[PDB]
DNA sequence: CTAATAGATTAGAGCCGTCA
RNA sequence: UGACGGCUCUAAUCUAUUAGU
């Protein structure tokens, strides 16, 4: 017979130095780590996407309610919860006419008209920061859905502009990196959900019950991206930085040009947990290979000890370096390269998909997420999803697959780090949730992909999360 | 001393947290979750100790308020604020403040019956065990003794070329129907290894690679549950790179087998739970069996719409639970169980390959209390 | 270099659900 | 692109065998 073992709840530090175990009720009883002052915010677009932004900021301060409050915790308000006033007050609305509008969705052809867009908003968010007396925040965002929808790669309207990628947010994100400017990319389905209706009385998707969610996600995502944090962890010890690593195709080009990305945990000494991706987009010529190069990975590595020794003061004994991918014998090489003299190099493999279903002999409800199944000393199954003691609901609908948690190289403890994984799964800043089906270190890294992946002329690139997330 | 006295339930929960927060002493009966001293201690309160207070229950407080009086002779942020100070003039006493008890409060209170239970549970799984394997892995030299473009998967018995020779658990006079230049056969040229040493790792040869060897044995086995699938009557789905085997409609009795429903209908559409073998030797020797949901229209053929089949396996995985999963995984596989305890794949004339028909148990330390 | 048979690995688009 | 999870189809890429010179 097989045995199980459990995990020891990770727990987050909060405010006051307390501690709790759910962001969402850390938050709500003790507040965020520091004290912002306010939120100053713009909307480019229509008066109606102003109007809309306006109508959501006036609802984010207010309290929202569901039918039952048992599965999701209620929102009081933005500024009660962070302790810093945002409202629509401290606005700069820049026009967008109607007029241009009309004239560029009507090339029928996805690239033009997408630049066009990409340019026309761009040139103003630039020139409302430049030249205003005004100092926003966070720009803002907000496009009209149906020319957007009508924008998608694989699909048609029933050469300056016409080499270039063809949506519209990764580029739009990618053509501000060189600006710093803290941008959020709202669309319009998003926060004008409630005057979208269909011709049958009743909504295709019941959204009457993550209206709270909604509302936290936000909340959280733009209080870090006014400069301000959540939370942190209670129990990061030293010689602890984890790092990621998740790779991209560029789709569209004469070369496949596979991209690399990777995001960064580590400490900051000012008692905090600061977010950077330390990243500039790493490109291997080969097709289909997922393997970087010994040069790229090289610099990928030295670039985080860097930025860990200029940020602490000394390089950390152990690296986590958390991959979707298996690695090969010249990548470890590469990583050993530039590995410190008295440290050592763990790199954990996550295999997302591999088929293992579990069944309780009685209930229902599906496996206890923090088991852990030892197949060996160098494998072994983490249930990052499964049923939560805390909230006694199912964070996923279906059997959960555990991921495959292979210690690839190096020498580990499987206990500790199946332990650092699960801890992982509740730093993210972009939702205020539980905890994570997958580390945030190898979806962050993702996102920065999906981000910067439009256009690959970007130097000096950002690094704080508030640009891309 | 030193104490002060379900429309607003969350409400009412956040405002005594952060009153608690500030260091204003708040008494309400969502601290003691036991009932049953409720009153008495309320009315001594109110008459001992009680100096300023801040339906029918309703009318009998107020008219208790009352008499204590002649008797002494937007957003919320305003609502706080108004509150903090309305506290603050009227001189109300408080002691240190500090977030250790709301902390221990909500730590004892909040999270009452919702904690870990140290109880060992016993879990099923997707992989069937694998209990033993004939003596031998045979390798049949057939050396210009059959057609160039012969389509080896057409045999009755599984084998798959290799180099020159054939690989198969059959006799080395087995298929001689399809290959009728069989009997000028000389044996001693047939390769024959163990299964023991090939599967646990010690064969270390030129002849075959120990990670082909398996990947060998792996396609030989989804090859003959492939074959064994078509032999009892059991229709095929070619799915986006694997093989799945669906039960047809009638098949069963009354749609049932071991009381469990493994087809059925769906509005005016039949649905079909299917499987998909795959054997991999990593642990240990297993023959997973993957779980899905086809759709057709008259319960026999195929409907050829990949976006329906989508919409409806999604449609239809939305109510199904871990029983049902279960429920259904373990009758899928009795149902193709030959005697007692375990189904052979017929890999030979005679010789087989058993597989159990008992999932891996899992067996746990710590439970969950699952509070209905 | 080019075309068939398997397994094992990887990504990418497109769609569905959140009540009870 | 407010989030997450579970899915379908989808091709590409590595290994071994075979046949196109
Ligand atoms: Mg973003």
């Amino acid at each position: 017979m097989k045995e199980l073992i459990y995990i020891e709840e990770p727990k987050i530090l909060f405010a006051h130095g307390q501690k709790c175990t759910d962001a969402r009720d850390g938050l709500a009883l003790f507040g965020p780590l520091n004290n912002l002052y306010g939120i100053k915010s713009g909307v480019i677009g229509t008066k109606q996407g102003l109007k809309i932004f306006r109508d959501y900021l006036d609802h984010i301060q207010k309290p929202i309610y569901n039918s039952n409050s048992i599965t999701r915790p209620m929102f009081p308000g933005f500024e009660a919860v962070f302790d810093c006033k945002w409202e629509s007050t401290g606005i700069t609305f820049k026009e967008v006419t109607n007029e241009d509008i009309g004239k560029f969705l009507y090339n029928s052809s996805t690239h033009k008209r997408t630049y066009d867009l990409v340019s026309l908003f761009i040139d103003k968010i630039i020139s409302a920061n430049k030249n205003e007396d005004e100092n926003v925040d966070v720009w803002f965002v907000i496009v009209p859905d149906e020319i957007y929808k009508y924008c998608r790669p694989n699909s048609v309207l029933p050469a300056e502009t016409y080499n270039y990628d063809a949506q519209f947010h990764d580029q739009f994100k990618a053509r501000l990196l060189k600006h710093t400017i803290p941008t959020q990319i709202f669309r319009e389905s998003t926060l004008a959900w409630r005057d979208f209706k269909n011709a049958f009385g009743l909504p295709i998707r019941d959204f009457s019950k993550i209206e709270g969610h909604l509302a936290w996600t936000i909340s959280t995502a733009a209080f870090y991206k006014a400069g301000g944090k959540p939370w942190k962890l209670s129990d990061v010890r030293n010689g602890v930085c984890y790092l990621g690593l998740v790779y991209k195709k560029v789709e569209k080009s004469k070369n496949p040009r596979n991209a690399c990305c990777a995001a960064q945990m580590f400490l900051d000494n000012g008692d905090g947990t600061v977010f950077k991706g330390e990243v500039g987009p790493w490109y291997n010529p080969k097709n289909g290979q997922y393997h970087l190069e010994p040069k790229e990975a090289k610099a990928l590595l030295s670039q985080s000890l860097q930025s860990y020794k200029e940020q602490i003061g000394e390089y950390p004994k152990e690296v986590f370096i958390h991959a979707k991918t298996r690695f090969n014998h010249q990548e470890w090489d590469a990583f050993l390269e530039v590995t410190p003299k008295e440290t050592n190099l763990v790199g954990v493999t996550i295999s997302k998909t591999k088929p293992l279903k579990l069944y309780k002999t009685e209930g229902d409800y599906t496996i206890l997420r923090g088991n852990a199944y030892v197949v060996n000393e160098r494998s072994a199954f983490l249930w990052t999803v499964g049923y939560v003691p805390k909230i006694q609901t199912a964070l996923s609908m279906e059997v959960p697959n555990p991921l495959f948690i292979e210690i690839n190289k190096g020498e580990a403890d499987i206990k500790q780090v199946l332990k650092d994984i699960l801890s992982l799964t509740k730093l993210n800043y972009n939702a205020c949730i539980f905890a994570d089906g997958e580390p945030v270190t190898l979806r962050f890294a993702d996102k920065i992909g999906e981000i910067l992946t439009a256009s690959t002329d970007i130097k000096t690139p950002p690094l704080a999360f508030k640009y891309y997330i | 001393r030193n104490k002060i006295f379900p429309d607003d339930n969350d409400f009412t929960r956040w405002l005594a947290l952060k009153l608690i927060g500030l260091g204003y002493e708040v008494w309400c009966d969502i601290l003691f979750l036991d009932k049953g001293d409720f009153w008495s201690n309320i009315e001594k309160v109110i008459r001992e100790d009680t100096c300023k207070f801040l339906r029918e229950g309703v009318l009998k407080e107020l008219a208790v308020a009352a008499k204590v009086k002649k008797q002494l002779k937007m957003s919320w942020a305003r609502g706080l604020k108004d509150i903090l100070e309305a506290f603050e003039k009227q001189k109300v006493p408080k002691e240190v403040a500090d977030a250790s008890k709301s902390n221990l409060l909500y730590q004892q209170i909040f999270l009452h019956d919702k904690s870990v239970i140290e109880k060992e549970e016993i879990y099923d799984s997707n992989w069937l065990s694998i209990l033993s394997f004939p003596e031998e892995l045979r390798f049949h030299e057939y050396n210009w003794m059959l057609p160039k473009r012969f389509d080896v998967r057409e045999l009755t018995f599984p084998a798959v070329r290799y180099k020159n020779y054939l690989c198969t658990f059959a006799w080395a006079y087995d298929f001689t129907y399809h290959l009728p230049k069989t009997e000028t056969y000389h044996k001693s040229k047939t390769i024959r290894i163990p299964t023991e040493e090939i599967l646990s790792g010690s064969y270390d040869s030129n002849f075959i690679r120990n990670a082909e060897c398996k990947r060998l044995i792996v396609q030989l086995l989804n090859k003959a549950f492939e074959l064994r699938m078509k032999d009892k009557e059991v229709q095929e789905y070619e799915m986006s790179n694997k093989t799945a085997y669906w039960l047809e409609k009638g098949k069963l009795e009354k749609d049932k087998f071991e009381k469990t429903m493994l087809v059925g209908k769906q509005k005016d559409k039949n649905w079909h739970f299917a499987i998909s073998g795959a054997s991999k030797l990593y642990p240990f020797p297993v023959l997973m069996i993957s779980s899905h949901i086809f759709f057709t229209a008259d319960g026999k053929k195929l409907i050829d719409s990949s976006s329906v089949q989508h919409s409806s396996r999604r449609r239809q995985g939305k109510n199904w639970w871990n029983n049902t999963w279960r429920t259904k995984l373990l009758a899928f596989i009795k149902y193709l169980s030959d005697d007692d305890t375990s189904f052979y794949l017929e890999m030979g004339s005679e010789e087989k390959v058993f597989v159990s028909n008992e999932p891996v148990k899992f067996k746990g330390n710590v439970s969950y209390n699952i509070p209905e």
